[PDB]
């Protein structure tokens, strides 16, 4: 009697990922109490508007 | 927060600092109304400066 093996595995898990995320705005006036002026051109991310 | 925006815009009328400046040169001053030998007093102010 006589035996043999051979026994082979290759295994490759690439992977990636990516994020862009990007933000940006202008509000803009004129007119008004330069107070109100300020707190109102001062961007809310939440409200925009 | 918009609120120290406000505050901090509304403290800005009374202690405000300067953005845009146009200036001329302190010889332009010097002037016959008030000094004698002007012209000269201008044009070593011109030469120092």
């Amino acid at each position: 009697s006589s035996h043999g093996c051979k026994e082979l595995e290759n295994a490759l898990k690439a992977a990636s990922g990516t994020q862009n995320n990007v933000l940006r705005g202008e509000p803009f006036i004129r007119g008004g109490g330069a107070g109100f002026i300020s707190g109102l051109s001062y961007l809310e991310l939440d409200n925009p508007a | 927060t918009a609120d120290l925006m406000q505050e901090w815009g509304d403290a800005v009328q009374y202690n405000p600092a300067i953005i845009k400046v146009k200036v001329e040169p302190l010889y332009e001053l010097v002037t016959a109304t008030d000094f004698a030998y002007s012209s000269t007093v201008r044009q070593n102010m011109k030469q120092a400066l």
